[PDB]
RNA sequence: ACCUCGAUGUCGACUCAUCUCAUCCUCGAGCUGAAGCAGGUUCGAAGGGUUCGGCUGUUCGCCGAUUAAAGAGAUACGUG
RNA sequence: UACUAAGUGGAAAAGGAUGUGAAAGUGCUAAAACAGCAAGGAUGUUGGCUUAGAAGCAGCCAUCGUUUAAAGAGUGCGUAA
């Protein structure tokens, strides 16, 4: 419900952030305070029905998408998915999979790495 | 109803029935009603 | 194919005969998200939360020497946890599922191939 | 225009098209084709119209061949003259079709757009259409 | 949607949704009064000149023919 | 396939009168007298505890016949054992309706008084001045009455305004 | 005129405006039967006519309204 | 070129009109990019109605003003 | 002995026909087949971009993958989001 792709900074300027009945600042305070660690870095945001949308939230462990962007060594948007640009290897693939080791609900190294390739071969890098 | 002499399924839910030996169609789409197929 | 149906029935008969413990409890709405939550909890357990047809589970059970002829006529979504290789932790998880629903009646199965009353099997589970 | 280079006579006997297909009795180049259930006259204007219609629906990679081409002439008297002073002046060009004759073939084109083009051709010819495939 | 457009989402100033519109001035005249008509006057619009952009062929028709 | 379907029965709540001219099912929730014309291909059996009517002949019109007679048997059984009810909302600004004795009034765009008589075997109940409930023993008659009430007003896209069937979310059009 | 009710009006203003205002009177009728005004701090006034309004007298409430008053 | 050329009385106007519906209007109804009015679409329905003046012999046509409405036609392009 | 539910018979172009029989092939299948219904339908993922704002359905490059009976950048409906 209302997937939210926002940084770790201000939770005020999100129009789709407050659409299920939740207010803006009442969480934004603690959101900023506890996400000052990675302010300027993305932190995905989703929500579930609490009882009446008085206050609820859940922050997601970051999937490798900004690190997967620099895995291609390009800071430009990837409208070219069949082009293998950037270097990724089993060592780097496993390092990336460490991030998503807890991020996914099916737990095993090979399958999580297959997730990383499947999301990454379409990233704009035909990964190893 | 649309005055024509050859009607074929034009929306995905335009199904053809024959009422009293007059061929007509039924569909949710209201721009797709016609008879005398 | 019907011959394929028979050979699959034989294969799952062999599977249940080989497997000592196994529990199949009918779920309303067995949910995939909480299913893979179970999968994280089970991890590399010999158990495999799985979903196969309910008629094959009749003829599997009636080929594979386990008690109950009218106990197989369950109606609805059925998923079997084959308890083995940490069968206890599988029992723990399936009783956690028992407490995750309204109240799920004992359909079939037991800890290691000897079914009895289910007022204590859940206590082995927790 | 589909006007032949030269004609020995401007004022010929057209055809007796009540007979089985003399030539072009089967598709030769493409994989599917339109065939006439019976024979009749066709002008040149409608041949050009059918060609352009099938070409608009033709892909940039598909190719199409025509079998029947205007060889005969067609004459009409003015609407003020009584019966018989001579023979008038030819107006336009006409080709003959025998029963079972094929006229259009398409190739290097998807089969769905193939049947699309065949329907487009059929909706424009007075002769009754029928659809076949390249047998060999 | 019909005037070179800015309909690519929503922009909000944290309590008021201010939407940008890079719109040619020729298409402002009936635009603003009809926007007030349709919106029941519950909004407004600010006068700021963006830039000198390309003229559409509709206005080019009167250049030469 | 609808052929000799399983139609359950409890021969104490409702009693049956199976005749070649009228089928009379009677119980505490009234009686239903299904009228069936003479010269029918179907044969009726004296049965209880899931009565089933079989087919003596196999042909298209007879097939449709059996399907429809079985469906109407189901309809009449559930009617005589449970009854039928329909409910209709009325979405408007000044629209309303209420009851006088056995007649439903209507307040509509009409500047002229509108009342409609209630057919026999059915009863109306008012809970809010616009939404009405009609309860009787026949789905046939209750639907006919619902259409009769609807016939005076049709919902339109530019504004929620009409005889809503409690579950119809109509398409919307945005003019002015 | 059609489309109005005193309770409806005060409810609408309370929700959409946050007016937090106080009523003084209560019309009698729904949309056409406006022939008297219940008064809250004092007695209801019954209007003997329509678009004339020249004879105003303040008559006792029948208790189906005075309790809510 | 087929009866009527040992007689078929052929334009136009007045009057009398009768009939058809591919309906001009009143009528029913659907649909709409049908806010509403104001619109278009065609299915039914021929029950009824379906003007007055200027112009040149007039049909045609144009014009003037005007009606809920200022039809297309058939009847020796109606009626000596 | 078959067809017609069209008074076809007892007139006819183009096209349309899920009207209906007969014929020769032809998939599943009492182990539930075909529906409809009772239930899930996950997951990187609002894949990457775009227009500050487009992010399963504005659109383009991809259009691949884990758990799994299966889950599709989704089958369509919903907003500029």
């Amino acid at each position: 419900i209302a997937k939210i792709n926002l940084l770790g900074g201000q939770a005020k300027p999100g129009p789709a952030l407050a659409s299920v009945g939740i207010n803006m600042g009442e969480f934004t305070k603690q959101f900023n305070e506890k996400t000052k660690d990675k302010q300027g870095e993305m932190i995905p945001c989703v929500i579930t029905a609490y009882n009446d949308k008085s206050f609820d939230f859940i922050l997601k462990t970051t999937p490798v998408s900004i690190l997967l962007k620099q895995a291609a060594k390009l800071e430009k948007g990837a409208k070219n998915a069949k082009t293998i640009v950037g270097k990724i290897t089993m060592a780097k693939a496993k390092e990336i999979a460490q991030y998503k080791l807890v991020d996914l609900n099916a737990n095993t190294v090979e399958a999580a790495l297959k997730m990383v390739l499947g999301t990454a071969k379409q990233m704009g890098i035909e990964v190893i | 109803m649309k005055v024509r002499a050859s009607v074929k399924p034009i929306c995905k839910d335009c199904k053809i029935i024959k009422r009293h030996q007059i061929v007509r169609v039924i569909c949710k789409t209201q721009k797709h009603k016609q008879r005398q197929g | 194919a019907k011959k394929d149906k028979a050979q699959q029935v034989a294969d799952v008969s062999h599977l249940l005969s080989t497997s000592a413990g196994f529990v199949i409890f009918d779920y309303t709405s067995m949910s995939a998200i909480e299913a893979t939550s179970i999968r994280k909890k089970l991890f590399k357990n010999g158990s495999k939360i799985k979903v196969i047809k309910n008629n094959i589970l009749r003829r599997a059970l009636k080929a594979g020497k386990f008690e109950g002829i009218d106990e197989t006529a369950i109606k609805g979504k059925l998923a079997v946890a084959v308890g083995v290789n940490e069968i206890v932790e599988t029992l723990k998880a399936v009783d956690g599922v028992v407490k995750a629903k309204e109240a799920m009646n004992f359909v079939c199965g037991y800890f290691d191939n000897r079914a009895f009353n289910s007022a204590d099997l859940e206590k082995i589970a927790k | 225009m589909l006007q032949p280079k030269r004609t020995k006579y401007r004022k010929p006997h057209n055809v007796s098209y009540e007979g089985k297909a003399k030539g072009n009795s089967y598709v030769a180049f493409g994989e599917y084709g339109l065939v006439a259930t019976k024979g009749n006259w066709i002008d040149a204007r409608a041949i050009e119209s059918a060609r352009i219609a099938i070409s608009k629906c033709l892909g940039k990679t598909g190719k199409m061949w025509i079998r029947i081409f205007p060889h005969m002439s067609k004459t009409k008297k003015p609407l003020e003259v009584r019966m018989g002073s001579g023979k008038g002046n030819p107006e336009f060009w006409v080709a003959v079709v025998k029963q079972g004759t094929v006229m259009f073939e398409v190739a290097n084109i998807p089969e769905s757009q193939m049947i699309k083009a065949l329907t487009r051709a059929g909706h424009k010819l007075p002769v009754t259409w029928k659809i076949l495939k390249r047998e060999e | 949607s019909s005037r070179r457009g800015l309909i690519e989402g929503t922009e909000q100033r944290d309590n008021v949704q201010v939407i940008k519109a890079k719109v040619p001035l020729k298409e402002m005249f009936g635009y603003a009064t009809d926007l007030r008509s349709f919106s029941q006057g519950r909004g407004n619009y600010v006068m700021q000149f963006s830039h000198y952009a390309e003229t559409p062929k509709s206005v080019v028709n009167e250049i030469i023919a | 396939k609808i052929g000799n379907r399983t139609i359950t029965l409890d021969p104490a709540k409702v009693n049956l009168n199976f005749q070649k001219d009228h089928i009379a099912v009677k119980g505490p929730l009234g009686q239903i007298e299904l009228k069936l014309p003479p010269n029918l291909p179907l044969k009726f059996e004296l049965k209880d505890n899931n009565l089933q009517i079989t087919r003596n002949n196999e042909l298209k019109q007879s097939k449709i016949f059996h399907g429809t007679y079985n469906a109407l048997i189901t309809n009449a059984i559930i009617g005589v054992t449970q009854g039928f009810e329909k409910k209709l909302r009325l979405v408007g600004v000044g629209y309303r309706a209420n009851v006088e004795g056995e007649t439903l009034n209507l307040q509509l765009g009409y500047s002229h008084p509108i009342k409609e008589k209630i057919p026999k075997g059915l009863t109306v109940k008012v809970e809010k001045n616009t939404e009405i409930t009609i309860s009787g023993i026949s789905k046939e008659l209750v639907g006919q009455f619902a259409t009769e009430v609807r016939k005076w007003r049709k919902p339109e896209p530019y504004k929620g305004k009409g005889v809503l069937y409690f579950d119809e979310v109509i398409v919307r059009k945005a003019g002015k | 005129k059609t489309g109005a009710n005193f309770e409806r009006s005060v409810q609408s203003i309370q929700q959409r405006l946050g007016v937090k205002a106080v009523p003084i009177q209560l019309p009698i009728g729904a949309e056409n039967d406006f022939n008297g005004i219940i008064d809250l701090i004092e007695e209801k006034v019954y209007f003997f006519d329509g678009g004339k309004e020249e004879k105003a007298e303040e008559k006792p409430i029948p208790d189906q309204f005075k309790d809510q008053v």
